[PDB]
Formats: C-alpha cells, structure tokens, sequence
C-alpha cells in the first residue's frame, strides 16, 4: 500500500504531558516571573517574549531592561535551544511514511463481508488445492464468492496483483514467502507481517503402513537437529526483500496545517469575543 | 485435579498432594476427551525435567527422565506438555502432528535507558564547559577594552552581547562601535555556533543512552559465540535444548560454558534474568515471547533457528496414534486452535517494541527541567542582591 | 610457488553525484512549495486586516514581518499590536519553526544523492545471484 503519516505524529517526539507540563506550567511561572522581576513591560509582551524565544525566529519583542530579568531571559533561551536541538534531533526519523496494512487478518470484515464497499474487493485462489478444502469447510459462502476470482495458477495470480486486476491472494504460507522475498520494487507483501491461519507443514506423502515411515522420519529429525535445514532453506527459500531518502507531501504535514487552520479559527473566535467585550 | 508433587526444592520430602491445573496442554487434553471417548488421570512429573538420556551411576545404562522416564516405565501413557520433537526422543517414544509450530530465541533484559540530571551537559566535558564559561566573560571584557579606549558598548552591556550572542536569545542591545571591537565581535559570533552546532549535533544520544550490548543477534552474537566470564547465558536443565547444544558440531564450545549454570526450571532462569543474575536465556520462543509479553522489562531477540513443533509423546506400541493424529490436524484445520492462541497466549500487557526512536518523556530530560526550577531559585536570590546593590 | 596472493573481485563504476539545479527544493515538493507560498501571503494579509480593525501594522510591516519570521530574518522590526494578532503571529512563527526545521533535517540528505544501490556485497549479492 502507498500508507501515510498520521497527523500527531509531530506531537509524538515528546509526551502530551511533557508538552503540557513546559508550555502551560513552566512557561506562565516564567513569564510571570520575569514580569515580577521587571516590576522590581505588560504580562502580554512577557509572555510574548517567551513564546517567540522557545522557537527562535527573529520574531520582534521587547526585551526587559532588568538585570536579572536578562538572567531570566538567558537561561530560558538556554533551555529553549536545547528543547529544539532535542525536537528536531529525531524528527525526521518520526515523520517517515508508515505502511498500513488494508486488511488484519483472515478475519477481517473486508473478507466477512465484501459487498458492504464501493469498490468490489477482488480476492480469490488458485483451485485444486488444501487452501479451497479449508475455505470450503470453514466459510462456504467466501467459497461460492471465490468461485469467480480464481486464478490459473501462482504466476497469473501474481501478474494479475501486480495490476488492478486483483486486490488479495491466498494460498500456502512457504509460496507466498519465496515469491514475496524474491519480487521486484518488493511491492507485494503477506498480511500481518507474517499471518499464519492453517500453520501446517510440508510432509512425505507414504502408503498405508508404509515400512519406509520410521526410516524416514529419523532421517527428517536427524537432519533438522543438525542444522541442514537452516543452510537448505537460505539457500532455496531465501529471499531479497526480506531484512531490507523520501519526499513529503501535504499528507506528511497533514497535522501542522490543520494545527494553523485551528489557530485561523480561534483567533477569529477571539476576535468576535473582543468585539463583543467591547460593544 | 493433578495430582503433584509440593515442594519443588532440592533435598526435601516430596509427597504428592493434588493442586488443580489449567492452560494449554490442559484443554487441549479436554478437547482430545470431549473428541475421543477416554477417561483421563493428569499428574505432575516426580521432578522438573522435560527429558534427556543420562547415563545412570552404577552398570553406565542409559535412561530417560521426567516424561519419558515416566513414560517408559508405564507409569503415564500420554503427554500433553511443550514437548519438541526431535531426533533422540523419537528414537524410542512416537510423537503425533505438532500443535505449536515455534523455534529457539533468546530472552534478556529490556535495560530501560538510564536517565540522570546530568544527560543535557553530557556531550561537551567539565572541562570543556569551564573553558566555555571562561571564554564568554573574557571575550566580553576585551570587547569592552577595545570599544572604551577607541580613538573616536558598557560592562553590562558588553556580558549582555555575548550572552545573547553564545545563546540565541536577543538579549544584547547595541552593536560594538569601534570597528577593532566589530570584527572580534563577528568572530565570537561565529565560535557560538560553532559551540551552539556542535551542541545540537549529538545532545540525542546523551539525553537517552543507546544499546550497544542489548542488540542481540541471534546465535552469532560475539558474546554468544565465544563466551567470556562477564556475560553468563544459561538454560533449563536437562530438556530439549540442552541436546541440541550438545550436538551441534560448531557450538561445543560454549556448550561448555552452558553446563556450569543450568537452572531446574524455565521459571527460575526467568526471574534469574530478571533480577540480572542471568544477562541472557535460551528457550524456545512461545514461552519466551508469552514472558515479554507479560513480563516488560524483559526482550526478545529474533532470528528463530532451530525450527520444531510441541507433540504429543506417547509410546512405540498404541492404538491412539492415528486417531490423535487427526484429531489434533482437524483441531488445526478448524477454528479451535487459533481461538485457544487468542485465549492464552495472544495477549499484550506492554508492547513497546517499534523500529521509530524512542519516544521522549519526563525522566529523559527531567534535567533540564530541574536546572530551570535551579534558574528561578536563583534569580529569586540574585534579586536581593542587586537591590543591594543598588541601595549602595 | 606464489608470487603474488590476490582472489577474485567486482569492479563496478563509481555513480559520481551529478547535482541538478533544484536539488535543495527536492526535500518539498513543488506542490507544497506553492502551499507555502501562499500560505505567506494569505497570513501576512490576515494579520494587518485582523490589527486595523481593532478598537484596541500596514502592508508592508505585516508583510515584512511574515516573510522575516518565516525566514529567520529579523528584517522587519513590526509587532502586531491586537491581542489575537498576537496569537496568530506566534503560531504562524511556530508552523515557520516547524517547517523549516523539517525542511533542515532533509536538505543535506537530498543535496548529495548518493545511495548504496552500485555497492556491492560479494557475490552473495541478490542482482548478481538473479540475473
């Protein structure tokens, strides 16, 4: 999925209580203090002064004439230079375009009901295999639904969700992990970071009372205690993807547009509240 | 109702008194009964070991322990436990489908960052600091020599520049006037963002400390591969992992550094990592992760390896084979077995865990909030003194 | 016996950095640049509309002070004088803060446009083992 950045995420480099704690508390208690210290320059322009020190950016004030209200004035400068080294520290690192996953899982109510949309969610399988058995004996009628979305086979299925044409596959876990690992622009993923339903393995079909069953049972167990499975499987099912510079786009600073369009409208509330204040 | 052993120390008297038990293997065995028309006997083990071929003191004859040693001995017919399925217990003992697909994975402790007072003055050094200190006042005072001898800016005036010069805060009003003080200025400017840059350039790392030793990777960790005297990493003694490690052609080694400090039982090494007497345990990675999950000061690793299965042991010669077989493949191919995930083992009480840094919160820089309460308590006093001062 | 111990390697072209004439604006998009831009003005004019109506600042000091505190600048030394025309300049100043610090934390990243895609990694490397 293409994904997005929620608008809180700017926000998310400190603590709502940590942002309340400094810029509701601690900057009255200065801002009150330094007027005091100045009366020893209305509240408004101290608190003016305050607010534009804590992001410095040139911004007109008046600056108090006091001696120890300078004081006041560097050592709170001190600490708003290390607030903002400390914002913008990591935020490019928090503002980075997170991907979403669409559906939660073989559960979800896209799959339990996809007719409630306005798109036709387009998910199916290949026939002929475990996966339609167990769909069957689970959910008959997501069953009679796949009828009309099945696929020729693992590649067409592939081609054909690399397009519009289909929206989701479902099929065995070690095919859809090789194929995901090995494509490319790793544009196709598995739900849930790895969501496993049947969680059943690959097995050495044998006839009835086979003689060969113990023979090779010992040797499967034999080689997955020695570790061969680890090298066979890095060798075979390993892929590219896995264990694997962007630009921002008014979704990105989705949250910093609507905190200023908040700001538009209180202060338009503002200025009706003052027109009446002095009517 | 099991009927079990009460004290699990060493060297005491266990005689076996009926507690009452419940979970996973517990409903499993129900549904297997409900699905199955047999009655059921659940015991505990005479002690706390899942199973390991030893030899015995007298004869050198081998024997199995806890389950096994049980179950060969006719004393149970059928286990419901995280048993792994693997090469030496198959040899003797048959296992059905596996009913829990896990690997191994390593468990430590979460080392919350350390937060001090101090983290904000970190990144220059003391001495550093003092020279800094220094330098404002001096380049303040030769700014006011300068500008007062000029052939055509006073005290206060001067520190007030350069305090609002070395910090970004406006504060100095009135630029030097002679042009030998003008360009001294410009350079100190220049030096307080130097200082201000380099300051701002990795204040991050000291404010919260980084994980240099917690980012374990899997088996081929340093300290896991060759193991010193200071990092000590153990398991539960005489299980499945303890033979795995002991046949391992490349890992002897510090198979032999795991002898020495085996615990009796996966709760012990547990609560032995979390108190940090063990820095790292090796278990297999359902119960690992449930204890990460519940437990939050504690952390898993990744990197599975040594992929297996829980089973049902059972002996060579029974009729119950197949039939539990596909009992416990329908139990998979239905809904049952990911409704028991949910109800048991699929549930968080903290997660924490994210590729994004850290999220900063009051103890990361609750020393900059106290050097601004230590500001305002001395302005508090420093206002006496200059109205001392200027009754003088 | 030897005379010289070596082995086999790759040998690849170093991608030297070619830098265009707008690599500084790739970190925002020309969308986002035109956003801004008129986000400038629309507050700058907002500001002396909102402070000559107040029974409680002209063009070019609203102006002024908008693009100075956008900038880092100082150029214009304009305070507005109404009470939510205080507020409205500190958040326009705070949103300018945010962006250009966003717009820091980026330039230097898109400024060189070197990536590891010609490194290789052995022959271990995917784009040699998948032709």
């Amino acid at each position: 999925s293409n994904g997005t950045v929620s608008p809180s995420a700017f926000l998310e480099p400190f603590s709502a209580s940590v942002w309340v704690m400094m810029f509701v508390m601690l900057l009255i208690v200065s801002a009150i203090a330094v007027f005091v210290f100045e009366y020893f320059f209305t509240i408004g322009k101290a608190i003016w002064l305050l607010w534009g020190l804590v992001f410095n950016n040139s911004v007109p004030v008046q600056n108090p004439k006091g001696t120890t209200s300078k004081i006041m004035v560097s050592v709170w400068a001190f600490f708003a230079v290390i607030f903002l080294a400390s914002y913008t520290a990591n935020l490019a690192a928090f503002i980075q375009e997170e991907f979403v996953d669409q559906v939660t899982g073989l559960s979800d109510k896209k799959f339990q009901r996809p007719h409630d949309y306005s798109p036709p969610f387009r998910f199916g399988t290949v026939p002929n295999g475990s996966t339609e058995r167990n769909i069957r004996n689970n959910y008959p009628y997501m069953h009679q639904y796949m009828t009309r979305f099945n696929q020729r086979g693992v590649e067409d299925a592939l081609v054909s969700l690399k397009t519009g044409k289909l929206d989701a596959f479902i099929y065995d876990a070690a095919v859809l992990n090789y194929k995901a690992g090995r494509d490319e622009g790793c544009k196709l993923v598995t739900i849930g970071s790895g969501y496993i339903f049947a969680t059943t393995g690959y097995g050495i079909a044998l006839q009835k009372g086979s003689p060969w069953k113990r023979q090779i049972d010992l040797a499967l167990l034999q080689f997955v205690g020695d570790g061969e499975m680890e090298e066979l499987e890095t060798l075979w099912l390993t892929g590219i993807c896995h264990n694997e510079s962007s630009q921002l786009d008014i979704d990105n600073m989705a949250g910093v547009f609507y905190m200023l369009a908040a700001a538009m409208a209180l202060s338009l509330i503002t200025f009706i509240w003052e027109h009446l204040f002095y009517w | 109702i099991c009927t079990g052993p009460n004290d699990t120390s060493p060297g005491s008297p266990r005689h076996t008194v009926p507690q009452c038990c419940y979970g996973f293997c517990i409903d499993l065995l129900i549904k297997l009964a409900r699905t199955m028309n047999f009655t059921y006997e659940v015991h505990l083990v005479a002690d706390g070991k899942f199973g390991t071929q030893e030899r015995v003191n007298n004869s050198n004859k081998k024997e199995w322990n806890g389950m096994m040693g049980e179950l060969l001995s006719g004393q149970a017919d059928m286990i419901v436990a995280p048993l792994t399925i693997n090469n030496e217990r198959a040899q003797y003992i048959e296992f059905s489908k596996p009913f829990k697909y896990q690997g191994l994975t390593i468990l430590v402790k979460k080392e919350i960052p350390r937060s001090t007072l101090d983290s904000f003055m970190q990144p220059f050094q003391s001495t550093l600091w003092l020279l800094v200190g220094l330098s404002v006042h001096v380049v303040a005072v030769m700014l006011y020599l300068l500008d007062r001898f000029s052939p055509f800016l006073t005290l206060s005036s001067a520190m007030w520049f350069s305090w609002g010069v070395l910090l970004n805060s406006g504060i100095g009003e009135g630029a030097p006037r002679s042009f030998s003080a003008r360009i001294l200025g410009m350079v100190w400017a220049g030096f307080a963002m130097i200082i201000v840059a380099s300051y701002t350039a990795n204040l991050a790392a000291f404010l919260v400390l980084d994980r240099p030793e917690e980012r374990i990777t899997g088996i081929n960790d340093p300290r896991l591969r060759n193991p010193s005297d200071k990092f000590i990493y153990a398991t539960v003694k005489q299980s499945s992992v303890d033979i795995y490690f002991r046949r391992q052609v490349e890992l002897s080694t510090m198979y032999r550094h795991m002898e020495k400090h085996n615990y009796e039982s996966a709760a012990e090494a547990i609560q032995a990592v979390r108190d940090n007497k063990l820095h790292a345990f090796i278990w297999d990675s359902a119960v690992l992760e449930f204890e990460a999950s519940q437990k939050c000061d504690l952390v898993t690793t990744g990197e599975l390896f040594f992929r297996s299965g829980f089973g049902i042991g059972m002996r060579k010669d029974s009729p119950w084979k197949q039939n539990v077989s596909l009992s416990i493949l329908k139990s998979h191919e239905n809904g049952f077995m990911e409704d028991l995930d949910k109800t048991w083992v699929r549930y968080q009480e903290c997660d924490s865990r994210s590729n994004a840094p850290a999220t900063l919160t009051f103890e990361n820089m609750a020393g900059v909030f106290m050097l601004v309460a230590g500001g305002i308590v001395a302005g508090i006093f420093l206002i006496f003194i200059e109205i001392a001062y200027k009754r003088h």
